[PDB]
RNA sequence: CUCGA
DNA sequence: TATAATGGGAGCTGTCACGGATGC
DNA sequence: GCATCCGTGAGTCGAGGG
């Protein structure tokens, strides 16, 4: 299809926990020695995606012939690498956070 | 040749050094050659008092320090990109004062800085050059209010990050307020404080008509200093507990305290000055017997009151006077750093008596010296007063060590500069150059000195003037400030006199700026020259008066951006100033006593003084500079030669026998050609380049490095994977490029093998392997090659590794090598000329010798210059220079015309009329009559009025030659031209901006990361920035496809790109473009900000513009 | 300009002084919507009035509202080209509340999405322009007459 | 920033017709670089696109033949010259290529009003439209000699001035 | 690690491939089936499943010999055959020389 | 200037729809190889290489040329647009 | 407004 | 034939302020508060100038240049806020069929208030050349028709049958009165200044505006 | 930030 | 893993004009 | 109704340089 219009609206939380890929749970960007991707970190692959193109993290798969499919053993999804450029992660926090933007921007839109 | 120089003033005086500026300031800082008992409270060891003592072991105290010597020479420090430095040492002390116990140790507090002979610092091997800052001098200010005519601001002004502005004015309900840190509050709560009474108040400030009724408030004098202390405290302090001890501690700091609070020592004689009292610190109050004690407190708000009131002897305060604006220099900007890098040291010391053993400490063990180290290193490098030094020839270098910055830490935001900090203030007189400043928003804001000028010990600016006593001039010279200077009256330099008597009975002066017309009975002073009005560059300027300032500007501001040439020559029209300049900026070598030299050689001279002693003098030959331009130092003298002290030995860099040589002396002729020279265009003589003028030496400076790696270290080596014998051809057994070899774009400087990255060989890959039964080699070739549009003959390799010895690299770094390529320019088509007077221009044309405009005896002119440019620009200065310099041709002669004193026309008509009879002389006995040309010339003078009517032809020519004019014979045709035209010798420099670095063109290349938009730069190969000027111009044009164009297929879109470079080597048209990859970026920058981006269409139903990748 | 010396047509500057004019405040709903002090488009409301008139209804009385190009531009329909230009926040908050959707009038919004800009070239008026030779439209003349 | 695009210092041609400027050889070569290979392959001057991209990867390796193929390649097409700052429309215009020898742009000298661009030093980059669509839009609407007079006022924009006025009051 | 904002468009996207390099390897793929369509549709096809041009995934002797039914001998050297076939075809025509690097 | 650009303005209401016009029949001849050509053998742009004349490879050059014989035929919806592809497709084929 | 402030006052309660 | 003279007049190079400075006298000057020196530069650079008269000067220089250099950035920031309020205007038809126009008038009110006198011809040219007449003009016996362009003859034309007393104000096609959604129309813009004919549908008449207005921004002293 | 326009 | 210690330090500010909430 | 504090703007492209 053709696009026409393009539309700007607030997002619940439920709608960002749909394009959430995962939680990042660790404060953890690369492990230190191997300059690979933290479990559960900002940079973890079972989340947004793989480095190298068609290829898991462990290399238990690495052709396009697997494609959509998850691997087991790193829970990584064999696909394109450029999903790292598009996935979303999320950070779910203990207490509500106001968004600031509603908040500081005069007069306030919650006050 | 011989030299005739003009002018009736005699310079009493000659210039101070000029890079005094730099060398005495941080001399004066660092005190190295003075031993430690004798050093002053100024400088670094200041610094030391300030911070030390350190207490709450208990107490560690100061005693002295020293500076080793430099662990590398300066021109090593260069090599291996270090810094040169000077060690830094501090004895202290470690004292209990419950036990007495003294533990004293030398600590090693890391390395500062040194400057070099010339003024300049090495910083990781590049030269760099420290600012001088100018800003509002600490004081006492008054300024008339805006908002409220008839009232007035008083404004207490310390040094910057020395402590707070302070703001005394008198409100509209009457009362008299105080503004500290944006906080209101009346100030008779303070003089209470201060222990001030009703009784003290009333006496001292009841003489002005009631404004004394506004400082009587009851309720602060109900309670004594105790009270309204904890009062003051609450009022700025909200929230924190009002401790009678942590009161005391905050105002005591705030205000008695020398450690916090600092006026200048200017700040303090300017405010003594103007309260007519006396300061006993720097401070604005004492802590003293456990009380306050007021110092400029009560005599600011006298002076208010009394200026409010409209009490005589109360004046307000011109800030842009140079009285109220100090300079701050290379010691002060470099103390400030290091006085703050000093105090992080003692929050590291108290921090460290905390912790640790009480019994066992050592000045070793408290001491870090790392917030020192950082402090020093931040501002030789990141700082902005700290710039890299602009080499391009000598005088570029003196005047960036003269520069005036208003901008930098402490200074003046963008924002805030107005006109005013711009402008040109009556006081820059002899002090700041009106003439020189950057074009553009730099204008007003970077300044350069004046030459005569000289900054005292407090900050000021300080101009020469003559004393002048009952008419008579003497010797005597007086270095006055700019408030000094407007109690006299002051008369200009060329004011006629007869032995030391005033001549005139009418002569001009100046009264505080404003130009007065008196006697020499009125006379107190008289200007030393008129060079004192002007900068360095400024008076290189031969006939300034005939220029308009705003040409001026440029002519001045384009000498520092001359190429030295290897036939450089110097001026043949000079201003007198071109030997100082080359003298004070150390470019030529020249001889420290008498005696006879015992070898000249290239690299090498040597001299045998009257000492006996050998003192030989190496040659600086073929060193790169910063900017690139060759630096080095042609031996003047021969073997045997007897020379005295002060004689030239070598030349240095754009220099002749010891004249300041920017450029070459060429033969111009003024007149249109053939839309060549239209606006401001420049056509040249092949002549030129045959000789090999305007040609200069240029080296570029590669470097690549090899380091470990997971995959494998690099390493250079001469085994390139995929590469024939005639790439690999002048490459050494190393893989280093062999010295004297010829570069060309593509070619290898340093070959090198880095390790392929993880590799999933495709599909494509595997079967391609088989065929030809070719294993894969496991590195890659990463050798560092010539960049597009470069190169030369390389005269220099060095190489560093690591395991040898005094080799010690960065950590995972194997080598480094380092390719010096150099290379010999000719001028050509798009490279910049320009002359002293702000004509300047690219060369569009190169004509052969036989297309020329020629001379009568047939010599071509150099330089065609169109006379189009001169009319609207009011520069004359050119003109005249040509006149002057078509005598010097045929008289072979130079001339020095010093600026405002110098050859006035009847002088050169004198000079031109000698030089017609050697050049129409020579020809009539030669045997030759005139031209049939020259007379159809004369004919149409003599319409033009140029001649007079009657003459014989050759009383006709000199009529025509006296107004610099001669026939002109066109090369093309040999028909003369219908007019004469002007034709003489100027002095024209070739500019640093040349056609060869600034050409660049991109198909395909890197991009950025993020945006996957091309790179910007020339060095990362990049493609032109279209911005949003250039979209609304192919909007306003209506060309969509064009736009769409650039907005897609040529920058961030990927699948379009791609498609399109495959779409045009296949000899297809290109394919639609898809959506830009930015717009993707904004999208989801714009979801982490929990804002929903919908693209739909017309039905209103979502359109996934990144394919079901991001959807699950 | 004319004091400078700079020939210019009055027309350039009507273009803008009417981008000025775009917006009015509404001085009584009458049977519509709309609030007292709303500002909107000059356009809207006459749209609105003309269909409160032929509903019989009573029309929106409204005040003509100056204001400068850089408020005009800020007050512009399209959220894309509003928050191009400055109060980038502002503006961006106001439009994800309301849940705002830009139809993409202007030529700074296309620019932004990569799209074709409506002018020019890339206008509807002379997109849809066909081109054929007459041995070609003479080729398919023959097959619809044929059928 | 865009690809296919570079730029230099520009100097006057006289020579120029009103839709013509001085191209540098060097950046053409670099700027229709895609078109120069195809046009390789379809003469004799190189096997496949690889091979020719390779070949002109080294300057040493540039021959004659590449540039009498250069030549076919840019004829009747037109690249677009650019000066900043752009003011008004006229800020970029169409010209017709002509190769030439040196490191500088030619530029005409009726248009330089229109840039407000003089000779002291200014520079301007080139940028190339790729598509028929590009080139169509190029040489019809934005063609130097197909906008004579300014938009803002329809005073003629480009006319006579400095030496050529001189010249005809002479 | 240093920041981006201290830079970063100084910094060149080593991972996507340039345009240069994508159609490198769109005019291997196109040349590599201008050879093998010189061969017969087996022995073409067999050195697609022996190199992975298929499925993505390089097969065993064993499994392209099950595929099309021969012994694993017999399957090997219609690889062989195929691959001289292809060096046959390469000395001659030269067209696969280049993207060897 | 473009040769007889006077005479194209005048073909058209509006100057971009001569562009739109000029561009599409460029695409025609590049994707046809200019078999579809209207223009007789001498009407055809030369272009003169270092052996002699031969035909200008620039497609927009050759539609500007046959747009001024008139024998071109430009306007909305003359053609369904998929109908127009095959036909010429048929006649020369690409 | 200072976080540190606030929470060296919330400190002082107890 | 004198060089600066014929430069000067033939509009080659020059202005009389300027060639005065290279002959008569240099000319007052102003002090940096805006005031100006009681006394100005006798000199000319042909003679030249002392060094007081030279530093007299520069402060006038100095201000002139901090001008110019502040007044780039305001320029440059309106040019930018004419682009975004424009931009969306295009002209999307021949006729919007508006019944509204504007009437641009030939007399203004002189400054002694005494009559009403001729606009000077530059300025009534601004506001008439190139566009649409909204009603049928009949002036000198010749008949403008209602829907026409007025080209440069037919303005010079309105000027005399002004001077005539025939035609006090011209009834114009206005975008301040066109009708027309997200843009003008044809009718109501009229010419394309560029090629002096009725202006193209299609064309973004916004961004020709803004431009217009913006360049000269940095020429206004 | 410093330069070039 | 156990003497007992319980409220931070940072702070140079030479422009203008706009809307708009804030207060007398 | 009217002073005052806060937030928001304040020219383009291209070199070099840390
Ligand atoms: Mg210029
Ligand atoms: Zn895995
Ligand atoms: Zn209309």
């Amino acid at each position: 299809k053709e696009v026409r219009k393009v539309r700007i609206a607030l997002a619940s939380p439920e709608k960002i926990r749909s394009w959430s890929y995962g939680e990042v749970e660790k404060p953890e960007t690369i492990n230190y020695r191997t300059l690979k991707p933290e479990r559960d970190g900002l940079f973890d692959e079972r989340i947004f995606g793989p480095i190298k193109d068609y290829e898991c993290a462990c290399g238990k798969y690495k052709r396009q012939r697997f494609e959509g499919k998850v691997c087991e053993r790193c829970g990584v999804e064999v696909t394109k690498s450029i999903v790292r450029r598009y996935r979303m992660g999320h950070i779910e926090l203990a207490t509500p956070a106001a968004h600031i933007w509603f908040v500081k921007d005069v007069p306030s839109k919650i006050g | 040749m011989e030299i005739k120089r003009f002018g009736r003033i005699r310079e009493v005086i000659p210039l101070p050094p000029l890079t005094e500026i730099q060398v005495e300031s941080y001399r004066r800082a660092l005190q190295a050659d003075v031993p430690p008992e004798k050093r002053e409270n100024v400088g670094i060891q200041a610094a030391f008092r300030e911070t030390f003592p350190i207490e709450e072991g208990l107490v560690l105290d100061f005693l002295e320090y020293r500076l080793g010597e430099p662990p590398f020479p300066q021109d090593e420090c260069r090599e291996k990109d270090l810094t040169y430095q000077a060690p830094l040492y501090a004895r202290l002390q470690l004292i209990h004062k419950d036990t007495g116990l003294i533990k004293e140790d030398e600590v090693f507090l890391g390395h500062i800085p040194l400057m070099t002979e010339d003024g300049s610092f090495i910083i990781n091997g590049a030269d760099r050059v420290i600012v001088s800052q100018i800003h509002r001098s600490p004081g006492v200010y008054f300024t008339p209010d805006p908002a409220r005519p008839g009232r007035y601001i008083a404004s207490i002004i310390p040094l910057p990050k020395r402590g707070p502005w302070i703001d005394l004015e008198v409100e509209p309900n009457g009362v008299v307020s105080m503004k500290v840190n944006k906080r209101k509050f009346p100030l008779v709560l303070l003089l209470r404080v201060l222990g001030y009474d009703q009784e003290t108040l009333a006496r001292e400030l009841g003489a002005y008509g009631e404004l004394v009724q506004g400082l009587m408030d009851e309720s602060v004098f109900a309670m004594r200093p105790e009270e309204a202390l904890i009062r003051l405290f609450t009022l700025l302090r909200p929230g924190d507990p009002p401790k009678r001890d942590k009161a005391v501690a905050y105002v005591y700091g705030l205000i008695a305290d020398p450690r916090r609070y600092d006026l200048g020592e200017a700040g303090r004689y300017k405010a003594e000055e103007k309260l007519g009292i006396r300061l006993s610190g720097r401070t604005l109050a004492r802590f003293e017997d456990g009380e306050f004690k007021d110092e400029v407190f009560l005599p600011t708000l006298r002076y208010l009151f009394a200026l409010t009131a409209g009490v005589p002897g109360h004046e307000v305060d011109d800030i842009d006077h140079l009285g109220n604006r100090r300079i701050r220099t290379v010691g002060e900007l470099m103390t400030d750093q290091f006085r703050v890098g000093l105090a992080r040291l003692a929050r590291g010391v108290r921090e460290r008596m905390l912790m640790g053993s009480e019994d066992s400490l050592t000045p070793a063990k408290l001491v870090n010296s790392r917030p020192l180290e950082a402090a020093i290193r931040e501002f030789f490098s990141r700082s902005q007063l700290s710039q890299f030094k602009d080499e391009t020839n000598p005088l570029s270098s003196l005047r960036h060590k003269r520069r005036i910055s208003a901008l930098g830490p402490g200074g003046l935001t963008r924002e805030r500069a107005g006109f005013d900090v711009r402008d040109v203030h009556r006081t820059h007189y002899g002090r700041i150059c009106p003439v020189e400043t950057p074009e553009g928003a730099n204008i007003g804001l970077i300044t350069s000195l004046a030459a005569y000028a000289r900054v005292d010990e407090l900050g000021f600016i300080r101009t020469p003037y003559r004393r002048v006593v009952g008419g008579v001039v003497t010797d005597e010279v007086v270095y006055m400030t700019a408030t000094e200077e407007d109690r006299y009256t002051i008369a200009q330099a060329n004011t006629p006199l007869e032995g030391n008597r005033i001549a005139a009975e009418r002569v001009v002066a100046r009264r505080k700026g404003e130009p007065v017309i008196v006697s020499p009975e009125e006379v107190e002073f008289m200007d030393v020259s008129p060079k004192q009005v002007f900068s360095v560059n400024t008076n290189l300027i031969p006939f300034l008066e005939h220029d308009d300032a705003n040409r001026a500007l440029m002519g001045s501001n384009m000498q520092t951006q001359a190429v030295p040439l290897i036939r450089a020559q110097a001026p043949v029209v000079m201003t007198g100033l071109e030997e100082r300049v080359v003298r004070d900026s150390l470019a030529a070598l020249y001889a420290e006593e008498d005696g006879e030299v015992a070898k000249v050689d290239g690299n090498r001279i040597v001299v045998r003084y009257e000492d006996g002693r050998l003192v030989e003098y190496p040659l600086r030959r073929f060193y790169r500079s910063n900017q690139g331009t060759a630096l080095d130092q042609r031996p003047r003298v021969v073997v045997g030669q007897r020379v005295r002290k002060g004689d030239l030995l070598a030349d240095g860099p754009a220099s002749e026998n010891g004249f300041l040589a920017l450029g070459q002396n060429v033969l111009v002729a003024i007149m249109p050609f053939d839309g060549y020279n239209f606006e401001d265009a420049i056509v040249i003589s092949e002549e030129l380049l045959k000789r090999d003028f305007y040609t200069s030496i240029h080296i570029e400076r590669y470097e690549i490095e090899a380091r470990d790696t997971k995959l494998g270290p690099e390493r250079i080596t001469r085994d390139i994977p995929h590469l024939s014998e005639a790439a690999l051809r002048d490459l050494d057994e190393e893989g280093v490029v062999r010295i004297g070899a010829e570069v060309k774009p593509g070619d290898i400087l340093v070959g090198r093998t880095s390790f392929k990255g993880e590799s999933e060989p495709t599909p494509e890959e595997r079967l391609l392997r088989s065929i030809f039964g070719e294993k894969a080699r496991d590195v890659k070739d990463t050798s560092l090659r010539v960049p597009p549009g470069e190169g030369g003959i390389v005269v220099r390799t060095v190489r560093l590794r690591r395991g040898d010895p005094g080799v010690e690299l960065k950590p995972g770094v194997r080598e480094v090598v380092r390719v010096y390529v150099a290379q010999k320019r000719k001028l050509q088509v798009g490279d910049k000329l320009a002359n002293r007077h702000g004509n300047k221009g690219v060369v569009a044309k190169i004509l052969p010798v036989e297309d020329m405009p020629h001379l009568p005896d047939g010599t071509p002119v150099d330089v065609i210059l169109n006379p189009l440019g001169v009319p609207s620009r009011m520069n004359l200065g050119q003109i005249l220079e040509t006149h002057l310099g078509l005598a010097g041709y045929f008289l072979g002669q130079r001339y020095i015309s010093p600026i405002f004193d110098g050859a006035k026309e009847p002088e050169i008509k004198e000079l031109l009329a000698q030089a017609f009879e050697v050049y129409f002389g020579k020809r009539k006995g030669e045997g030759f009559g005139v031209d049939k040309r020259e007379v159809e010339v004369l004919r149409r003078a003599e319409k033009l009025g140029l001649v007079t009517p009657g003459k014989t032809p050759e009383e006709q020519l000199k009529e025509l030659f006296l107004q610099g004019k001669v026939v002109l014979y066109d090369g093309r045709t040999g028909e003369p031209i219908e007019g004469p035209i002007v034709v003489g010798q100027m002095f024209i420099m070739k500019l640093y901006h040349m056609v060869e670095d600034k050409m660049h063109a991109r198909s395909t290349g890197p991009y950025s990361l993020i945006t996957q938009q091309p790179l910007g730069g020339k060095a990362q190969f990049g493609g032109q920035r279209f911005g949003e000027m250039e979209v609304w111009a192919l909007e306003a044009y209506g060309a969509a496809h064009t736009l769409q164009e650039m907005l897609t297929l040529k920058s961030d879109d990927i699948e379009g790109r791609n498609a399109a470079y495959e779409a045009i080597i296949k000899g297809e048209d290109v394919p639609e473009p898809s959506v830009p990859e930015s717009f993707r970026v904004l999208v989801k920058e714009l979801q982490a900000l929990a804002l929903d981006v919908q693209t739909l269409d017309e039905k209103d139903n979502p359109v996934d513009i990144f394919e079901g990748l991001a959807s699950k | 300009y004319r004091a400078q010396g700079v020939k210019l047509h009055d027309k350039h500057i009507e273009i803008v002084v009417r981008q000025m004019m775009k917006y009015v405040e509404v001085t009584d709903p009458g049977d519509s919507r709309l609030l007292e002090g709303q500002v909107l488009e000059k356009w809207d409301v006459e749209a609105l009035n003309e269909r409160l008139i032929a509903e019989g209804k009573t029309p929106v009385a409204w005040k003509p509202l100056l204001m400068g190009v850089t408020k005009s531009a800020l007050s512009t329909k399209s959220w894309l080209s509003a928050a191009s230009f400055q109060n980038t926040t502002h503006v961006l908050t106001e439009a994800a509340i309301a849940g705002k959707k830009d139809e993409l009038i202007g030529l700074k919004e296309n620019v932004i999405l990569g799209r074709l800009i409506p002018a020019g070239t890339g206008s509807d008026f002379v997109r849809f322009t066909q081109v054929v030779d007459q041995k070609t439209l003479k080729a398919i003349e023959e097959a619809r007459k044929e059928a | 920033r865009v690809d296919y695009s570079g730029r230099s210092v520009i100097v006057v041609g006289p020579q120029l017709k009103l839709h013509q400027c001085g191209l540098p050889k060097r950046m053409a070569l670099e700027l229709f670089k895609p078109f120069l290979l195809k046009k390789m392959e379809e003469k004799g001057i190189a096997p496949n696109v690889k091979a020719a991209r390779r070949m002109l990867e080294r300057q040493r390796d540039i021959k004659d033949e590449v540039w009498d193929a250069l030549e076919e390649v840019i004829h009747g097409k037109v690249v677009l010259l650019n000066r900043a700052p752009t003011l008004h429309r006229l800020g970029i215009q169409a010209f017709q290529p002509v190769l030439v020898e040196g490191q500088s742009i030619q530029l005409h000298p009726l248009v330089c009003e229109a840039f407000n661009a003089d000779f002291d030093g200014d520079q301007m980059a080139v940028h190339v439209p790729l598509s028929s669509f590009a080139q169509a839009e190029a040489r019809i609407q934005m063609l130097s000699a197909h906008n004579l007079l300014s938009p803002a006022s329809g005073e003629p924009l480009a006319k006579p001035s400095r030496d050529i006025i001189l010249g005809l009051y002479y | 690690p240093v920041s981006l904002e201290t830079y970063g468009d100084f910094i060149p996207d080593e991972h996507l491939p340039s345009p240069v390099d994508a159609a490198t390897q769109s005019l291997l793929s196109e040349e590599l089936e201008k050879a093998l369509s010189k061969l017969s549709e087996r022995e073409a096809m067999v050195l697609k499943l022996r190199k992975g041009l298929i499925d993505g995934r390089e097969h065993t002797l064993e499994e392209v010999g099950a595929f099309f039914g021969v012994t694993r001998e017999r399957i090997r050297q219609i690889e062989n055959k195929a691959l001289r076939k292809l060096k046959y075809h390469e000395s001659r025509t030269r067209k696969l020389r280049d993207f060897l690097d | 200037a473009e040769p007889g650009i006077d005479k194209l303005f005048g073909m058209v209401d509006s100057k971009y729809r001569l562009t739109v016009v000029v561009a599409k029949r460029a695409q025609q001849l590049l994707r046809h190889g200019f078999k579809n050509t209207v223009l007789e053998p001498e009407e055809r742009p030369k272009m003169q290489t270092l052996e002699g004349l031969f035909d200008d490879p620039n497609a927009v050059t050759w539609a500007m040329k046959e747009l001024l014989t008139g024998r071109l035929v430009f306007g909305e919806n003359l053609v369904p647009e998929d109908r127009l592809q095959k036909e010429m497709e048929r006649l020369y084929p690409v | 407004s200072d976080p540190v402030r606030q929470y060296l006052h919330e400190i002082g309660q107890v | 034939f004198n060089p600066l003279y014929v430069m000067a007049q033939s509009g080659a190079r020059g202005n009389p302020q300027q060639i005065r400075q290279l002959c008569g006298l240099r000319g007052l000057m102003q002090k940096p508060s805006g005031e100006t020196f009681e006394v100005p530069v006798r000199s000319s650079f042909r003679e030249g100038l002392t060094v007081l008269e030279y530093f007299i000067s520069s402060h006038g220089a100095r201000k002139g240049g901090a001008d110019t250099a502040l007044r780039t950035a305001d320029s440059g920031y309106l040019t930018r806020k004419l682009v975004d309020v424009t931009h969306e205007i295009v002209v999307r038809e021949a006729d919007c069929g508006t019944t509204n126009y504007i009437s641009v008038p030939l007399f203004q009110p002189d400054e002694v208030t005494r009559s009403l006198r001729l606009r000077k011809r530059a300025d009534i040219e601004a506001g008439l050349y190139g566009r649409v007449l909204a009603r049928e003009v009949e002036v000198l016996g010749v008949r403008l028709e209602e829907g026409r362009y007025l080209s440069m003859d037919d303005v010079h034309l309105l000027i005399k049958a002004a001077e005539a007393g025939e035609i006090q104000e011209v009834p114009v096609r206005s975008p301040l009165t066109c009708q027309t959604r997200y843009g003008v129309c044809q009718k109501c813009y009229g010419y394309d200044l560029s090629m002096a004919r009725p202006v193209s549908i299609g064309e973004a008449v916004g961004i020709v505006a803004a431009q217009s207005i913006g360049e000269p921004g940095t020429q206004l002293t």
